């Protein structure tokens, strides 16, 4: 259980990581692709921000 | 005090298959090569199989 | 509206609009866009509200 405890919290903060590109923060889209396709440049860079 | 005519348009941007959409060209597809596609609007670059 | 094709390059370009005001998308970028239904809501309210 002492190996098994590193594996369990390295594989689990990786999740916790990788799960946070589906957040929006405040945004309108949590993805940026989608969000290029429908705003001009110079209102999508607070969206981006 | 003028009368002025007013339309409100509102886009439901909610999962299901599309049926509105706009003028654009359809073109045939290639495999294995990671292109800018578009499909109903989902940008995106990646190879298709 | 639904199941059809809708341009929006030409309404900007068709007639003179005191008020074309978009919210979430950019009126340049709306004509590769699919959406699920587009609801239009008519009626007449004098210029200052």
């Amino acid at each position: 259980g002492k190996l098994q405890d590193v594996v369990n919290q390295n594989a689990q903060a990786l999740n916790t990581l990788v799960k946070q590109l589906s957040s929006n923060f405040g945004a309108i889209s949590s993805v940026l692709n989608d969000i290029l396709s429908r705003l001009d440049p110079p209102e999508a860079e607070v969206q981006i921000d | 005090y003028q009368p002025y005519r007013v339309v409100v348009l509102s886009f439901e941007l909610l999962h299901a298959p599309a049926t509105v959409c706009g003028p654009k060209k359809s073109t045939n597809l290639v495999k294995n090569k990671c292109v800018n596609f578009n499909f109903n609007g989902l940008t995106g670059t990646g190879v298709l199989t | 509206i639904s199941n059809c094709v809708a341009d929006y390059s030409v309404l900007y370009n068709s007639a003179s609009f005191s008020t074309f005001k978009c919210y979430g998308v950019s009126p340049t970028k709306l004509n590769d866009l699919c959406f699920t239904n587009v609801y239009a809501d008519s009626f007449v309210i004098r210029g200052d509200e």
